[PDB]
């Protein structure tokens, strides 16, 4: 169906997903911000010439707390904040 | 026990109404747009699923975790914590509540190659299921971060940034934040952390026992199904024409009446379409509202202490505890 | 209080510049207009479909037709649009739902950030609430959410409880902390030490059933001076 619909040749690899065949865009193993939700924490966006790129969504940077069995933490300044809703 | 989210599904009307009939294109196409609400409601639909599981899980902005060492006080959370030991990196709890609900799930399948049977075989009736945006490991990332952050830093992670304090300091401040003296729990620590357990585990023989509590999630699925399975059923209405097969009425009649043979044909699908997208997005309404519920409790139970009544258990509520579920949340006070 | 306010002031010019920027965040309140403007599109729309009849016109299909089938013709049209009407007011009436469960929130948050001051949690904006300030929009309502942050923290050595006579101190409302050699005791949310005296701290119990006591000295500001 929609035979015009050739979409060139494998220029770009063709990416298969658990949402489906996505065609035209190029995986990458860097994670980045969601620009344009595909689905199952699979996001494109347009990025570096200039090309359309798919990843795999960041849940956010990683921490550690530095626990231990005598050592608190408490601060010396503050910050007044204003948010808007 | 809190529904959050549910299935995502698209319908193709002229696919579905008239499947492989160019003549029904041609015929549906002088009706305009009477497609367009539908998909644009049904997308609206998702990207809300989609929004609200994002509100009610992504709610720090770290990804907070806990040392090798698990001794907290002598309190034991090895039941909840997720364990490297498994593919999926779920608690004991988690798994037993993922064995109960998957009796019917979407599948879990969506390459459709190895459909040689009811959701593909309603794949060709136009019923479709979107995957979610974050998956089931991520979603328990998500709550093993927040377990973590309220183990060690207890409050203080949800207002800025994360500190530490000793886990009894911790028990014995929020103590204090409920009119009892903090060495009530420095001389009971013992019986507390025991109590603890024994309360722990008697959760375990809870969920583990038939008496299977989770009604409130199984009710959605059995929702969506049965609609679901009634709309396929509804193909085989007449709907006062002779019969219900567009093949055989070019084949058998003439196109005079063939017309508006058709026609009601198409009225009373469209009909039942315009049906069920309501019966959607009522559903839809009123699980956003459960969402925002659980929305409201996990900000007011796990990121803080409550002193609302009865909000947060029954008692004096001291602390919550989140395990994610299929299309829900599970909270322990 | 001069940090403060022009800490204040800073936050306050920062948000017209987050307004008057090109990304509007004003997205909620232009999706129901927009959601409104194609409903009622579509419906208007909806006038020009044939239903199936022969002609969409009600002069033609008149004039062209003869009355013993133009009944039905009609009442095919009238059909289809009052489906269309019905449609049109159910989905009025789950928008006016949604309207009215933002409104009720809307309200329950002005109530209780604006004319007071709220300890729950993630509602009056995110951190410790101070105060609100509400907005008038089109359709809508803007709240200006004042929070207090904390910043620069500092570590330290602590105690559950100090033992000076064979008894053990607790605070009143504050916590143990230690830069070292020295003992200190200051409040939770900001770094102020103070000598741990007995005024800073009460009595109950002794040194042996308490995890983490640690010896120290407890200052009695009434005897060394007042021995008179
Ligand atoms: C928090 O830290 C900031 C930056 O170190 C302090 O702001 C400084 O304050 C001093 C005296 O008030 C001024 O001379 C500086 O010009 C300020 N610098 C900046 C970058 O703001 C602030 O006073 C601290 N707040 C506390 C300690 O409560
Ligand atoms: C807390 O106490 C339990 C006692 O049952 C310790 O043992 C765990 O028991 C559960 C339930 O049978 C098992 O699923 C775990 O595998 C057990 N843990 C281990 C290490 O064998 C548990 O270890 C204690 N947790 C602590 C001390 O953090
Ligand atoms: C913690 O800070 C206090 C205050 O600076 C230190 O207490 C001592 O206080 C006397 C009285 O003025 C000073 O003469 C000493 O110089 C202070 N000591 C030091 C090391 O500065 C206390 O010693 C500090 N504790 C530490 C650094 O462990
Ligand atoms: C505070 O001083 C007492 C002084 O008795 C310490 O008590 C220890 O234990 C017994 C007495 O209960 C005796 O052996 C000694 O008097 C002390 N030392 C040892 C090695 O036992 C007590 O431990 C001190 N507290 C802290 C936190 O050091
Ligand atoms: C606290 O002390 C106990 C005592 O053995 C130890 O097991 C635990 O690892 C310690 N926790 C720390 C140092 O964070
Ligand atoms: C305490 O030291 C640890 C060292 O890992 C650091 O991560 C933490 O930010 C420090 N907390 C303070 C200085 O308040």
């Amino acid at each position: 169906l929609t035979p015009t619909w050739r979409v060139y040749s494998t220029g770009s690899n063709v990416f298969q997903t658990r949402a489906g065949c996505l065609i035209g865009a190029e995986y990458v193993n860097n994670s980045y911000e969601c620009d344009i939700p595909i689905g199952a924490g699979i996001c494109a966006s347009y990025q570096t010439s200039q090309s359309i790129i798919a990843y795999t969504m960041s849940l956010g940077a990683e921490n550690s707390v530095a626990y231990s069995n005598n050592s608190i933490a408490i601060p010396t300044n503050f910050t007044i904040s204003v948010t808007t809703e | 026990i809190l529904p959050v989210s549910m299935t995502k599904t698209s319908v193709d009307c002229t696919m579905y109404i008239c499947g492989d009939s160019t003549e029904c294109s041609n015929l549906l196409l002088q009706y305009g747009s009477f497609c367009t609400q539908l998909k644009r409601a049904l997308t609206g639909i998702a990207v809300e699923q989609d929004k609200n599981t994002q509100e009610v899980f992504a709610q720090v902005k770290q990804i907070y975790k806990t040392p090798p060492i698990k001794y907290f006080g002598g309190f034991n959370f090895s039941q909840i914590l997720p364990d490297p030991s498994k593919p999926s990196k779920r608690s004991p709890i988690e798994d037993l509540l993922f064995n109960k609900v998957t009796l019917a799930d979407a599948g879990f399948i969506k390459q459709y190659g190895d459909c040689l049977d009811l959701i593909c075989a309603q794949k060709f009736k136009g019923l479709t299921v979107l995957p979610p945006l974050l998956t089931d490991e991520m979603i328990a990332q998500y709550t093993s971060a927040l377990l973590a952050g309220t183990i060690t830093s207890g409050w203080t992670f949800g207002a800025g940034p994360a500190l530490q304090i000793p886990f009894p300091m911790q028990m014995a401040y929020r103590f204090n934040g409920i009119g009892v003296t903090q060495n009530v729990l420095y001389e009971n620590q013992k019986l507390i952390a025991n109590q603890f357990n024994s309360a722990i585990g008697k959760i375990q023989d809870s969920l583990s026992s038939t008496p299977s509590a989770l009604g409130k999630l199984q009710d959605v699925v059995n929702h969506n199904a049965q609609a679901l399975n009634t709309l396929v059923k509804q193909l085989s209405s007449k709907f006062g024409a002779i019969s219900s097969v567009l093949n055989d009425i070019f084949s058998r009649l003439d196109p005079p009446e063939a017309e508006v043979q058709i026609d009601r044909l198409i009225t009373g699908r469209l009909q039942s379409l315009q049906t069920y997208v309501t019966q959607q997005l009522i559903r839809a309404a009123e699980i956003r509202a459960s969402a925002n519920l659980a929305a409201t409790k996990m900000s007011e139970c796990v990121l803080g202490q409550s002193k609302r009544v009865d909000f947060c258990g029954k008692g004096y509520h001291l602390m919550s505890f989140p395990q994610s579920a299929p299309h829900g949340v599970v909270f322990l006070h | 209080q001069k940090l403060i306010a022009n800490q204040f002031n800073s936050a306050i010019g920062k948000i017209q510049d987050s307004l008057s920027s090109t990304p509007s965040a004003l997205g909620k309140l232009q999706d129901v207009v927009n959601h409104n403007a194609q409903a009622l599109n579509t419906l208007v729309k909806q006038l020009s479909s044939k239903f199936g009849a022969i002609s969409s016109v009600l002069n033609d299909i008149f004039s062209r037709l003869d009355p013993p089938e133009a009944e039905v013709q009609i009442d095919r049209l009238i059909t289809g649009r009052l489906q269309s009407l019905q449609t049109y007011v159910t989905q009025q009436l789950i928008r006016a739902a949604e309207i009215r469960a933002s409104a009720n929130l809307a309200a329950t948050k002005m109530s209780e950030c604006v004319l007071g001051q709220s300890k729950r949690v993630d509602f009056c904006g995110k951190g410790y609430h101070l105060m609100s300030f509400p907005q008038s929009a089109p359709h809508g309502v803007v709240f200006l959410h004042v929070t207090y942050v904390p910043a620069q923290e500092k570590n330290f050595t602590t105690a559950p409880a100090i033992c000076h006579d064979g008894k053990a101190h607790f605070p009143r409302e504050g916590v143990f902390v230690s830069n070292g050699t020295h003992w200190f005791v200051t409040q939770r949310n900001f770094y102020e030490p103070q000598i741990i005296t007995t005024d800073n701290t009460f009595v109950s119990g002794n040194c042996d059933v308490v995890i983490g006591i640690v010896n120290n000295t407890v200052y009695d500001p009434l005897q060394p001076e007042l021995d008179s």
